């Protein structure tokens, strides 16, 4: 039929005091009090320019972030994978296995130089 | 997701059931009670919640639903839910 | 129309369709007085240890550790060698374990049989 | 922090003991269901319903949410069967009878006639791969020293 | 403790029209068939005789098992949601903030503040709420879980820290 | 000469971002951006090895570092570079670098969302030498880390206990496929004493009963065929970004691609390929007879993957391994839209995920509007678009062969189905009136958003033809044949969307829905997971205490031996020890001592 006056009055003090709980939840402008630590000269010239917000001046900051993760990505990894293979995989035999290309009638081989004869004449099939 | 303040919530019920045909759309009131202040009865709370449960995504509890029949003490329960705090 | 919902062991009956639910009486209505009333006591002490200031501790369940020990420790002392213990015991016992005897043996003796005159194929079995 | 008394003992054989084992279980005297004796070691613990815990009531207020089960109250000897993560014996919209009738028949009407669509198979109007080279015999691993019987094939 | 017959007819419409809404989808076919449902419910309101009432339940649920949709509707936040309990991964209990580091306290300093002086009213207030509750519990405990208020001034009302510090339903 | 360089480099650089976490050094906020450009300079590198393989066809084996000198066993890494490993690799780092865009739209709020990235760059890792494995250890590497991964991936929230469900639950099918891949394990270093793949082709198995239905249950198990299929439905359970990459378009087509990778020893045995038309005619009928009256908005899409699932394992079925790798490509294109869009719409929608509540999104989010139509479109096999040269050239492949009877009729009629449910997620979730909650939070203007769904958009659209046209024929060209079932890949979805149509306005037709007991089959996901998932599951645990643990170890086994001497020194040592004391008893004693061994057993004597 409803609260019994009694819940309601118990639920409100619960209310309030629920008030105040997350009234004290929130964080004021100081914390995080981010304590110091010591900062590389790389992002110091990053600021330096970056201020003036223009295209240019961020694409660049863009160009060199794509630049830089490659080397350290796609150029160092190529550095010891070609290391790899080519000189201690490939040193090791039957490591590095390749498939020989598909020679078709007609093609040349650039060591031996004997063409493959042309197949003989097509049943000459037109439609 | 923004959150629902106090006003934003008793604004947000107060649409829902001034919309409601059966009460008055001049008579509503926040402590206005249902069966009595408004004339209903207990099998009109039932459609009153789930058109509370409605545009606000989430279910009341049927044990707290019986008890759940008055428009100030309707946000009381729902910021309580949510601890959504201006 | 509908004939029914037929309950199982896996499939339980609801209250909703609970024919006793609907039964109400006065015997058993003093009855379900005493369930809440044993429920509230044991949510008042509960809530008294668990918002206690000075608690720090684990807030042991007897129930807890009388399931324990009915799981764990139990079994024997209320242990009986009746008859059907025994049927479940060796059903359950040396049951299987003959049971793949016959399966296991009798592999073993038809491959033996078939590779001592050759049969069977090891043309590049070796990795034994 | 317990003593010795509320603990599982023998199964119980009086009235008495009886009331006795039930409020060692904190439950009342009439709905105290200690575990038939046939013959295994259940003693007086008490025998709950063989309900899983997805059946109690999510609303209502439990001390392990996670298990939906209060504290103290006793608690069924096969907690673990009946917990949400494991096996749930929540009621089904249809019957358990019809339940398996329909899987069973499902999979029955698969099976037993896939038997008579393999043995009916379907395929279109046509012949053998004609193939050269004595159906590749060479390629198909073969023996090339001894000589193939001759498998050929005229124009039609 | 009971569900009497005025809430039992009460959840049985709840789960009636929200079964229905499942079906229908439609707003325009939902609506027709919960006005239908609305007035098929109270054509007979005038039943006095309760054994017919009670009757009266049995034709409500068996066919709602029948007529409940077997893939029934539950929005995210209730039992059976998407997005039940999904939230707990988050959700640490408030006594582990002591625990922090003086680094980690020193890392919010106005909350730690504002943190001890919530852990003061809890401690010199537990007393007065236990003694206020042994003085109001009727012998043989309480008959009944709910919770007495807060019968004088300044006194919270009993048992309030963890319903209060409760965490956040949204925490991250 | 670079082709093996490339490749390789394409699966060492997509790790660096897992051990510069593990250092700890990313201050959050810059490493979900940091792991997508390196997926994607992953990507950009796997392209050239790819333009490489057309141009000639070489495919190389990488056998790098050896293991083991097991005896004859000769375990080494290997990874073999073949048309399968080298253009499946660009096609699964364009969906994981477009949805590892998606995943930061969505999770935001996330306070983990670094180690969400870092888990899916350590999936990607465990998928991809599984692609790319030569020995079947690696396979094994593979095939084991993409599930381990998956219990952490959609158990994401530890939370909810029905995430760990599903968890427990996708691990223990995933746990009940690779019991054949163990089998196959066994038989091939017993019989073709080799672990290597191209060994064993080689050894030529013509009668490789065992191995090859091992291996087709390891594939029911990853792909979710029957037996074995709920555990994809329930993956659903975790992140969408989870359900969108890992089991709508890689891990589940792993399974399939286990067949494929074995498909030169396959077709020796006429008899194994005749359960492989059983299995996935079978699940494509049932997958989606659930997809078409379920509601959840990823459980339509979920039960549409595993249809195509077990539509494409059924060309390598009837010899068609390369025409099964065909429609790998274009299924992980298209249904990672399909999943992202729903996703997207999720977050939008205040993470609602019942169509009962969608509709009225076709105008509000146009670009997630014309995404999914196109999207279903290929999925419904619309001519000259990705899923037509694929879907539809299949069936023109498994009609016109020697096949089971009826087997051919369930992807006809799953086909008609396929495109059932697609109607039905367009009409409800788009189609319709606005059935959401009234508070409109709804929005997709994202950058985010609109480069993911448009990297793979132009590739639902275009790649159909860069993929066809390029690749070497390898396979025989179906070039004869009669008019109706050449034209019934395109018919049958005809009545597809038309008898769904109608059935999808009926909603609209004012007049109460009577449930139907054929209904009332498909909600329950076909009465499977109600089943199986509480029978077996009981009684072999229950087994596992009242006669496993309380009847035999903790009663009979400790009664047996144990106890019972125990108790046979206990029984009468009493009577040793309980003597009265009386001299006349001791005395009378050494009388009888004196007499037996005198006169009665006669030492003397
Ligand atoms: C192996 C897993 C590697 C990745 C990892 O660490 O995952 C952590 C991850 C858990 O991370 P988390 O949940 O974020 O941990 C949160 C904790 O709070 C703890 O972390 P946190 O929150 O403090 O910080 C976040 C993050 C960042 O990492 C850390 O904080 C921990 C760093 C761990 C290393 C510490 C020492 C570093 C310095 C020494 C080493 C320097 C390098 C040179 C040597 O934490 C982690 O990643 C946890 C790492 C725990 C140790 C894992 C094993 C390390 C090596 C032993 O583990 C998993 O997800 C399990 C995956 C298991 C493997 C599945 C696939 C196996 C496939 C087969 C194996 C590969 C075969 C070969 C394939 C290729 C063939 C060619
Ligand atoms: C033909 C071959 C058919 C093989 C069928 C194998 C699967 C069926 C048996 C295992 C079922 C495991 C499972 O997924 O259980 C699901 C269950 C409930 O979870 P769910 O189904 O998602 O329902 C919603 C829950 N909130 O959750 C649980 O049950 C969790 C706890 C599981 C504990 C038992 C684990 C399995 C024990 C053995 C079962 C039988 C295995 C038989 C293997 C035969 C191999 C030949
Ligand atoms: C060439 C053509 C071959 C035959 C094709 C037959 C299927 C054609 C397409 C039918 C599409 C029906 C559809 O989309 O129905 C949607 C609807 C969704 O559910 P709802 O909105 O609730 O409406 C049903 C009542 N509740 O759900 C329904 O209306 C349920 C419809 C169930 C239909 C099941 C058909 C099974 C056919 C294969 C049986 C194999 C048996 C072995
Ligand atoms: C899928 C769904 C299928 C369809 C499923 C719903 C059932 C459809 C079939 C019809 C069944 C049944 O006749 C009506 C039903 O629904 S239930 C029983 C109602 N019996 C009473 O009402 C009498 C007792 N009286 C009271 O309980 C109080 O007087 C009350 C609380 C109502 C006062 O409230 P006041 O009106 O505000």
């Amino acid at each position: 039929s409803g609260y019994t006056p009694d819940e309601k009055l118990r639920l409100q003090q619960l209310r309030e005091l629920r008030r105040r709980w997350l009234k004290d939840q929130e964080l004021s402008p100081r914390e995080p009090v981010l304590p110091p630590r010591r900062v590389w000269p790389m992002e110091q010239f990053w600021n330096k320019f970056l201020q003036d917000g223009a295209p240019w001046k961020n694409v660049i900051y863009k160009t060199y972030r794509h630049s830089i993760f490659a080397v350290t990505h796609v150029l160092i990894p190529v550095w010891i994978i070609h290391y790899y293979l080519k000189y201690h995989v490939t040193a090791k035999p039957y490591t590095v296995v390749e498939r020989k290309p598909r020679i078709f009638p007609g093609d040349t081989i650039l060591e031996t130089g004997e063409v493959i004869p042309l197949m003989k004449e097509f049943p000459d099939q037109h439609h | 997701a923004p959150p629902l303040t106090l006003e934003a919530i008793k604004d947000r019920v107060l649409y829902v059931l001034k919309l409601y045909d059966k009460i008055d759309p001049e008579k509503l009131s926040v402590n206005s009670h249902f069966m009595k202040d408004l004339g209903l009865d207990s099998l009109d709370q039932v459609e009153i919640i789930m058109a509370m449960e409605d545009e606000f995504g989430f279910e009341i509890p049927d044990i707290d639903a019986e008890k759940l029949m008055c428009p100030q003490e309707i946000v009381d329960y729902i910021a309580d839910k949510k601890d959504v705090y201006e | 129309s509908f004939p029914k919902y037929k309950p199982s062991r896996l499939a339980t009956l609801p209250a909703t369709l609970d024919p006793a639910e609907y039964d109400i009486s006065p015997e058993t209505r003093k009855a379900q007085a005493e369930r809440l009333a044993i429920r509230s006591r044991l949510k008042r002490e509960y809530l008294l240890q668990y918002n206690d200031p000075n608690r720090l501790g684990v807030i042991e369940d007897p129930a807890l550790i009388r399931w324990t020990y009915a799981r764990s420790a139990n079994i024997y002392p209320n242990f009986r060698p009746t008859p059907k213990t025994s049927l479940l015991g060796a059903l359950f016992g040396i049951g299987p374990l003959f049971f793949w005897y016959y399966v296991f043996k009798t592999d073993r003796d038809k491959k033996e049989k078939l590779i001592q005159e050759g049969k069977l194929d090891q043309t590049f079995n070796i990795s034994y | 922090h317990v003593t010795k008394d509320m603990f599982p003992g023998p199964y119980p054989k009086t009235p008495e003991e009886r009331a006795a084992a039930a409020k060692k279980y904190n439950m009342r005297v009439e709905d105290y269901e200690p575990y038939p004796d046939d013959g295994m070691g259940y003693g007086d613990y008490p025998k709950l319903p063989d309900r899983s815990q997805q059946e109690r009531d999510p609303w209502y207020d439990w001390d392990h949410p996670d298990l939906r089960l209060n504290w103290g109250e006793p608690i069924h000897w096969d907690l673990d069967m009946y917990i949400r993560n494991r096996v749930d014996t929540s009621p089904t919209p249809v019957s358990w009878n019809t339940m398996c009738k329909h899987l069973s028949g499902f999979v029955a009407f698969m099976l037993f006639m896939f038997w008579v669509g393999e043995i009916y198979p379907s395929y279109q109007p046509v012949g053998p791969k004609q193939y050269p080279y004595n159906d590749l015999y060479l390629e198909r691993g073969g023996d090339p020293t001894k000589e193939p019987e001759p498998v050929v094939h005229y124009e039609i | 403790a009971y569900l009497t017959h005025q809430q039992k007819v009460l959840r049985l419409y709840k789960r009636a029209l929200r079964h229905l809404e499942s079906w229908c989808v439609h707003r325009d076919k939902y609506r027709y068939f919960a006005c239908l449902m609305r007035a098929r419910f109270d054509e007979h309101k005038n039943e006095k005789d309760m054994v017919k009432a009670t009757q009266l339940l049995r034709q409500a649920e068996e066919e709602f098992w029948y007529g409940q949709h077997p893939q029934p509707y539950i929005f995210p936040e209730s039992p059976g949601g998407t997005s039940y309990e999904r939230y707990e991964c988050y959700k640490v209990p408030e006594w582990c903030l002591d625990d922090w580091h003086p680094s980690e306290k020193a890392m919010y300093p106005d909350y730690f503040a504002k943190r001890e002086q919530w852990k003061r009213l809890r401690r010199e207030s537990w007393e007065r709420e236990v003694k206020q509750l042994q003085e109001e519990t009727p012998p043989g405990g309480p008959r009944t879980e709910a919770l007495p208020p807060a019968r004088k001034e300044g006194d919270l009302p009993p048992l309030w820290w963890h319903i209060v510090t409760r965490p956040r339903e949204r925490p991250m | 000469n670079p082709f093996a360089s490339l490749t390789l480099t394409t699966l060492i650089i997509l790790t660096i971002p897992i051990m510069m976490s593990n250092s700890n050094i990313y201050k959050t906020n810059l490493y979900p951006n940091y792991v997508k450009t390196t997926v994607s300079y992953a990507f950009t590198l796997s392209l050239v090895p790819l333009l490489m393989f057309m141009h000639t066809g070489q495919e190389m084996i990488i056998s790098n570092w050896h293991w083991m000198t097991l005896q004859t066993v000769e375990l080494s890494l290997s990874f073999k570079m073949d048309y399968f490993s080298v253009m499946f690799i660009p096609v699964a780092l364009f969906v994981t670098w477009s949805i590892m865009e998606f995943s930061m739209w969505y999770m935001h709020s996330d306070p983990f969302i670094n180690r969400f990235f870092k888990y899916l760059v350590l999936f990607l890792i465990t998928m991809m030498i599984l692609v790319t494995a030569n020995n079947l250890f690696q396979l094994f590497i593979g095939w084991e880390g993409v599930g381990i991964m998956s219990f952490l991936l959609i158990g994401w929230w530890h939370g909810r206990t029905d995430a760990n469900t599903a968890a427990l639950q996708a691990i223990l099918y995933n746990r009940i496929g690779d019991i054949g891949f163990v089998l196959s394990m066994a038989w091939f270093l017993t019989h073709s004493n080799a672990w290597d793949l191209q060994q064993i082709f080689m050894l030529n198995n013509e009668c490789p009963n065992m191995p090859l239905i091992g291996l087709l249950l390891a594939a029911a198990g990853k792909s979710a065929q029957f037996g074995l299929h709920p555990w994809l439905p329930s993956a659903m359970e975790g992140p969408t970004p989870v359900s969108a990459l890992l089991h709508s378009s890689t891990m589940v087509v792993a399974g399939v691609f286990l067949l494929i990778r074995f498909y030169p020893l396959m077709e020796t045995n006429k008899l194994v390929q005749t359960m492989t038309l059983c299995l996935g005619a079978i699940t494509t009928l049932f997958t989606a007879l659930c997809a078409i009256t379920q509601n959840d908005i990823k459980k339509i899409v979920a039960f549409s993957t595993s249809s195509q699932l077990g539509l494409m394992m059924v060309t390598i079925g009837i010899n068609q391994p390369h025409l099964a790798f065909l429609h790998i490509c274009m299924h992980a294109f298209f249904k990672a839209m399909l999943f992202m869009c729903s996703g997207s719409i999720i977050h939008s929608l205040n993470d609602e995920q019942d169509i009962r509540k969608m509709g009225g999104l076709y105008k509000a989010m146009p670009f997630t509007t014309t995404a999914l139509i196109i999207g279903s479109l290929a999925l419904t096999g619309m001519p000259y678009l990705t899923g037509f040269y694929s879907k539809d050239l299949i069936i023109e492949a498994v009609n016109m062969s020697y096949t089971n009877a009826w087997a051919l009729l369930m992807t006809l009629i799953a086909t008609s189905l396929t495109a059932a449910y697609s109607t039905r997620i367009i009409f409800f979730a788009f189609l319709g009136k606005p059935r959401f909650p009234p508070l409109v939070l709804i929005n997709e203007n994202n950058p985010l958003l609109i480069n993911s769904i448009k990297r793979l958009l132009i590739g639902s659209i275009f790649a159909g033809f860069i993929i066809s046209n390029n690749i070497p024929p390898m396979t025989v060209p179906n070039t004869t044949m009669p008019l109706y079932m050449k034209m019934t890949a395109l018919i049958v979805t005809i009545m597809g969307f038309m008898l769904a149509l109608e059935l999808n306005n009926t909603t609209y037709y004012l007049k109460f829905k009577y449930p139907s007991q054929t209904y009332k089959f498909s909600n329950m996901l076909g009465y499977y997971p109600s089943i199986m998932h509480r029978l077996p599951t009981y009684h072999n645990l229950s087994m596992s205490q009242k006669s496993a643990s309380s009847l035999l170890d903790l009663i009979w086994l400790e009664t047996i031996l144990p106890k019972t001497t125990s108790f046979i020194q206990m029984k009468m040592s009493i009577m040793v020890s309980n003597q009265k004391g009386l001299i006349k008893l001791y005395f009378l004693s050494f009388l009888i001592t004196i007499m037996i061994s005198m006169t009665l057993f006669n030492y003397h004597e």
